[PDB]
């Protein structure tokens, strides 16, 4: 027996309106515990959960300024104790960009790998300060640790899957953030074919 | 070999899975061939469970799509997004407990098939009733059921839910004229049980545009410094709850240099 304990706190986004943001957060807990987010019900935010509902992603696209800009509350629950993090939500306009604001010089792109074979989800971006590029994958984001090995970040920003399973066909996107902001690119599929 | 996915027939516009398939993955077709798929029909998959946007998004040409008596449970949000000329869905004889009108919202449906599914009855099936009684997707044709928290089994046809209607709409302007360089204000709003989300749907506009949030739902558009090319722009209104959706629109107007 053991309350909850968030091993995944959410970080303060700053997007730009017509983009997407994300909030992670996810609990452990003995038994394991149950997670939410609150503040209307719309098709703009998204509840994706994972971890069997121990985990969630809030994902709000597109984002609208300065209607979305707010606190948003995960709260996490088992029968020993309820606790709350918290995460901010700023939207600047098109207009409103400082100059280092991220940016995708080249995106993913659809790709076709044959399992067991070897594939790479390219993506570049610039920005000042340098930003710095993450992935996800169907909405969550992609942990290399669980793979575990088998997939690895490169230093130019691609993402390497080694050994192809069938479980690592879905949509990616890369992210790149830095202290002006994030910047999502267009989704791209990977698909996983037989043999 | 043929690309054409283990256990099912191929051609170049239809795929038929019928036979039982004990596999979990939906069938997917190897080569560029899949936009002029036409056609997809899969019965007897126990193990599906699943149906992900991933799965459709290469089917860009579908017309017809039959998942039936299988084992789906649920279909992801915009699953259907990439197949705008789907026209017929069966999803008949599955595990689906429930079914969001979202789903259909870009699609012109001509027959939607839902029956031997166990439902149970919410105000998020509130639609199914509304497009049977409208005559929607020839539902008015098919006897479904659904189940109440205490197991009774009704016809969807007596189920009765408070508080679960259409929202309601109204804008502040009928139509707007502004000179160029200015601004302007409008508003939209929402109202209806459950409280509907409200949208001004205005991307395609150049000019500078913000949304400001105001047992009612009102969005206050604010366009600033505004331009000749949105001269004739209709400015249009969603508001959206799980029952359904509606829409209201300002013609806006553009005068000066
Ligand atoms: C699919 O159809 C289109 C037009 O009908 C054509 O451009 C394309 O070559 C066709 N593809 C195949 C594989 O036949
Ligand atoms: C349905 O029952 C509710 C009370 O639970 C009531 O609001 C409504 O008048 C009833 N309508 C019908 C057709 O039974
Ligand atoms: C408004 O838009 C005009 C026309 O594009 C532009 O040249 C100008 O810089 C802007 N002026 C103001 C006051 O916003």
């Amino acid at each position: 027996e053991s309350p909850p304990v968030f091993i995944k706190k959410p970080v303060d986004q700053i997007g730009v309106s017509g983009g997407v943001a994300s909030f992670v957060c996810q609990a452990t807990g003995d038994p394991k515990p149950r997670v939410t987010w609150n503040k209307v019900n719309s098709q703009r935010f998204e509840t994706i959960e994972f971890d069997e509902s121990a985990g969630a992603v809030l994902r709000i696209q597109p984002l609208r300024t300065p209607r979305d800009e707010n606190i948003y509350e995960c709260v996490a629950q088992n029968p020993h104790g309820e606790v709350t993090v918290h995460a901010k939500l700023t939207v600047l306009r098109e207009d409103q960009l400082p100059p280092g604001f991220p940016n995708i010089d080249m995106g993913p792109q659809l790709k076709v790998v044959e399992r067991t074979r070897t594939a790479t989800m390219l993506c570049a971006a610039s920005g000042n300060p340098d930003p710095e590029i993450t992935w996800f994958k169907d909405f969550l984001p992609v942990d290399p640790s669980t793979s575990n090995g088998r997939i690895k970040q490169l230093r130019s920003g691609g993402l390497q899957i080694e050994s192809s399973e069938e479980t690592d066909q879905g949509k990616y996107e890369c992210v790149a953030s830095n202290s002006a902001g994030v910047r999502y690119s267009s989704p791209a599929n990977l698909y996983v074919r037989v043999r | 070999e043929t690309g054409c996915p283990a256990n099912c027939l191929c051609s170049k516009t239809d795929i038929n899975c019928k036979k039982p398939d004990d596999g979990n993955l939906f069938p997917l077709l190897e080569g560029q061939d899949s936009r002029n798929i036409t056609s997809i029909h899969i019965e007897n998959w126990k193990n599906l469970q699943t149906l992900n946007a991933v799965d459709m998004e290469l089917y860009t040409g579908l017309q017809r799509l039959t998942i039936r008596n299988s084992g789906l449970r649920n279909i992801q949000p915009r699953a259907f997004a990439k197949n705008p000329h789907l026209r017929y869905i069966d999803l008949s004889g599955n595990r689906l407990t429930t079914l969001s009108w979202q789903l259909f919202q870009t699609l012109r449906l001509f027959d939607l098939r839902l029956e031997r599914n166990p439902f149970q009855c919410s105000c998020d099936i509130r639609w199914i009733q509304l497009w049977q009684e409208k005559g929607e997707a020839n539902l008015q044709s098919q006897q479904l059921h659904c189940m109440n928290l205490d197991t009774a089994v009704i016809l969807l046809r007596n189920m009765n839910i408070t508080q679960c209607d259409l929202p309601e709409i109204s804008v502040s302007h009928v139509n707007l004229t502004v000179r160029e360089g200015e601004n302007a204000v409008i508003t939209c709003q929402g109202s209806g049980s459950p409280l509907p989300d409200v949208d001004w749907t205005v991307a395609d506009l150049h000019s500078i545009n913000t949304h400001q949030t105001n047992n009612v739902h009102a969005i206050q558009l604010t366009l600033v410094n505004v331009t000749s090319e949105d001269n004739g722009f209709l400015l249009t209104c969603i508001a959206e709850n799980v029952v359904g959706m509606s829409q209201a629109s300002v013609l806006l107007t553009v005068y000066g240099t």
